[PDB]
């Protein structure tokens, strides 16, 4: 049934409703595509909207951090603009 | 005979009606909005109907929606309680029109007694005593002086449109009248643009005395003695007593007869109340206002023995609504020992009695029932874990204690309030204890302004001895500790707990050994607490057995939240607020300079200034949009302050080009 | 009118006095020695005071300590 019987299901749902994620998503098909903060998406997907950012001031266009989905620890890498050498 | 009764008002009144319906085998139907997933009255009812959106204003007030709810659930009667929509004649008329039976007075009587003008005319025409005041159209100074002489000093002068106590002048002697009248007229003109004035008799020591009447559908009526509501602040009842102390039997008979006559004159059906302004010096009562509904203070009356059985006012109201004759007529009613009711609200008396919200994180109720010498009854609409929302039913609960004498009832109320442990919401338990222990209150009947008279004495701060601080710190540390052992080799483990006492950040430094012995340090003081054992109660609390110093053994109960620590010691109940956490912990808003001369990231075109020139912008706030490679890049403010742009919009910038200045405006 | 009554004797008599004081709303104070971590009267009382060493002879008999 399970290699380890540990459950670890003491998680908290996201603090923001996912139903408004589309509010932050601009029109991808456009002459000039607007930019948005991907963290607003992350806040509506992870447990308790908690997110430990890895290098908050270095990449600045690639958001890397730790989060949890129903108690499962996951590393999140998200695009937040043009990739640079520092972001890569 | 009713089979289903729908209660249109939430709160503890709904629970009371549900309980009395369960006693009478009537199915209960509740009313709620979409934002009430765990309301107590919803859980205590057989069925519930949602009224629509939850703004707490449209719901519980839509009469048509309530009628539809009652018709859909086959409700037989509609009981509005004493909350909102319980005094609207249109709602009662709609209830009667749909075929449902309204539990209350006829709509005509309810409408006639809500205007404050026609009600006075009816009361005058009935022979009921009225306040000896003059309100005629003649504003001639000589006529006003003659009317003041007829009324008898002292007198009070009010504006016709005056409200909130403005434009009222107290006249004690005839000489001062010529000046006070002119001053009142000037103030009325400056505030209401109406020089017309009203002269009434001023009562120096008023007492709001309420007589409760109950009338059948056949015209019979019976009074239910008296209720005293003198102890109040800004038209908010606080503490009530029954019967009113210092009232003779003849006076009570006279008041009851007057109340019955007034109710007969108005043609009342159901349970109603009449409030008079009684004067201790003059020993004469004058009609003030009648309420054509049940009242929150009705339990103190129920603690009246109809033919020996205790009174159930809601049961009688339901029986009358069904259309049944009264059992007896002022013969099987007997007075009993005095009962006292305290209204536990959710406000802070120290800070001007302003309502405050919160969540009832711990709600240990006092022992309710028939105690050794007194009977305790608690009525509440909240359970543990519920969150009380501010500006919506601020009353947390009402606690009534019945004894044989007023002193015994007061002692029982003090004991019950001492046992009412509430953690999560600020309350007025300390204020109620101060009021109960006040010598003036315990002497006997007091004036209405008593709260305003002893404000300095009643608002006295509660002292917190160092023992309470030490025990709270120890309880907090024990809550932090799990099964881990406290061990640092050749050292005592050091810990610190920060509380807020009167805005002062008090810090308790504790040294704990491996033998579970804490030593807490205060200014020139040391408290040693040895924790013998702990036990986690099912109500998220902990029972701790301690030995304070080396000679004071006792057990207590502790409740630890993320914001406060509560201890139930033999000395009483204490809640100490932890020092609040900063909201800007580790705040790095890309800069901290007062100028914030930011440079462009790359060559591009500035498209739009998202903030006007000279506008205040916070940290991380967008000020302009930069477009390069057909991609919108938004420049954000790095600090708070007024932003002034340097480059014009719809232009072009280069690498590391200055864009705007963020100057911290004073 | 009494508010606190201290019982100077352990055993079932202490429990009886504590019960009748709880009936009359009098706070109860108990007396014990250091060798009584789970004495019934200590648990049934609002407060307790240790009399000193536990030889069961000096304690419960020191009038000055009581």
């Amino acid at each position: 049934d399970c290699e380890r019987p540990c459950r670890g299901r003491e998680f908290t749902p996201p603090l923001y409703d996912p139903s408004e994620i589309g509010g932050f998503i601009p029109d991808m098909g456009a002459d000039v595509v607007k930019g948005f903060d991907v963290r607003a998406v992350i806040a509506r997907l992870v447990d308790g909207s908690e997110f430990d950012e890895f290098k908050k001031l270095y990449g600045d266009t690639l958001v890397c951090g730790f989060a949890r989905f129903e108690g499962m620890l996951v590393g999140i890498v998200a695009n937040n603009g043009i990739l640079y050498s520092e972001s890569a | 005979d009713f089979k289903k009764v729908l209660v249109a008002n939430r709160g503890e009144i709904a629970c009371r009606v549900f309980r009395t319906c369960r006693e009478m085998n009537i199915r209960t139907v509740a009313v709620c909005c979409e934002g009430e997933p765990n309301a107590k009255h919803v859980l205590e009812a057989d069925e519930a109907f949602v009224l629509g959106p939850p703004p707490a204003s449209t719901s519980y007030l839509r009469g048509d929606r309530i009628i539809c709810a009652a018709k859909k659930l086959q409700a037989d009667a509609v009981h509005p309680g004493y909350g909102f929509l319980s005094e609207n004649a249109e709602f009662a008329s709609a209830v009667l029109a749909a075929g449902l039976k309204f539990v209350g007075p006829p709509p005509a009587a309810m409408l006639s007694m809500g205007s404050k003008s026609e009600s006075k005319r009816i009361m005058e025409a009935a022979g009921v005593p009225i306040v000896p005041g003059y309100y005629g159209e003649d504003q001639n100074p000589d006529r006003l002086l003659h009317e003041a002489k007829t009324i008898g000093f002292p007198v009070l002068i009010k504006a016709v449109s005056g409200g909130g106590g403005k434009g009222m002048k107290i006249v004690m002697e005839e000489t001062e009248f010529h000046l006070m009248l002119e001053s009142a007229k000037r103030e009325a003109i400056n505030f209401f643009k109406d020089d017309r004035v009203i002269l009434e008799r001023y009562v120096m020591h008023p007492r709001h005395i309420e007589c409760q009447i109950f009338f059948d559908s056949f015209g019979n009526g019976v009074f239910f003695f008296e209720r005293d509501c003198s102890v109040q602040r800004r038209h908010q009842k606080v503490i009530e007593e029954a019967p009113a102390p210092g009232l003779s039997v003849d006076m009570r008979r006279r008041i009851g007869d007057v109340a019955l006559t007034a109710a007969r004159a108005v043609g009342y059906v159901g349970a109603g109340t009449v409030e008079f302004i009684f004067d201790t010096e003059k020993d004469e009562f004058f009609f003030m206002e009648m309420n054509t509904r049940l009242q929150v203070e009705h339990p103190v009356t129920e603690q009246c023995q109809v033919r020996g059985r205790p009174l159930d006012l809601v049961r009688l109201q339901l029986q009358t609504a069904m259309g049944l004759p009264l059992g007896f007529r002022q013969e099987d009613i007997s007075m009993s020992g005095a009962s006292v009711e305290a209204r536990i609200y959710a406000e802070s008396p120290r800070n001007g009695f302003l309502p405050v919200g919160g969540r009832l994180r711990y709600l240990k109720e006092p022992p309710q029932g028939n105690r050794g010498t007194v009977k305790v009854r608690l009525d509440t609409g909240f359970r543990a874990g519920d969150d009380v929302l501010v500006h919506y039913d601020p009353m947390i609960a009402k606690l009534v204690v019945w004894g044989d004498n007023r002193a015994t009832a007061l002692e029982g109320l003090r004991t019950a309030l001492a046992s009412y442990h509430i953690v999560g919401v600020e309350t007025n338990i300390d204020f109620l204890q101060c009021c109960l222990s006040n010598p003036g209150f315990v002497e006997g009947g007091v004036t209405t302004r008593f709260i305003e008279d002893n404000s300095v004495n009643l608002l006295q701060p509660r002292e917190i001895p160092n023992n309470v601080l030490a025990l709270a710190a120890v309880s907090y540390l024990c809550s932090q500790r799990g099964t881990s052992t406290l061990f640092w080799p050749n050292r005592q483990i050091s810990q610190g707990v920060c509380f807020t006492v009167g805005g002062n950040p008090v810090v308790v430094r504790v040294t704990v050994s491996t033998k579970m012995c804490f030593t807490c340090d205060f200014d020139s003081s040391s408290v040693t607490v040895y924790v013998e054992s702990t036990t986690n109660m099912p109500d998220s609390s902990t029972f701790i057995r301690v030995t304070v110093d080396g000679e004071t053994r006792f057990g207590f109960t502790s409740f630890v939240t993320d914001s406060e620590v509560a201890v139930a010691l033999p000395q009483g109940f204490y809640t100490l607020a932890l020092q609040p956490l900063a909201t800007d912990f580790g705040s790095t808003s890309a800069q901290a300079n007062g100028s914030a001369s930011v440079l462009s990231p790359m060559p591009g075109k500035v498209t739009k200034l998202l903030v006007a020139d000279g506008t205040l912008v916070q940290q991380g706030q967008a000020i302009l949009i930069l477009e390069a490679m057909k991609m919108e890049h938004v420049v954000k403010a790095s600090c708070d302050g007024e932003v002034k742009f340097c480059v014009h919009a719809d232009g072009i910038v280069g690498g590391s080009t200055l864009l705007a200045h963020i100057a911290s405006a004073a």
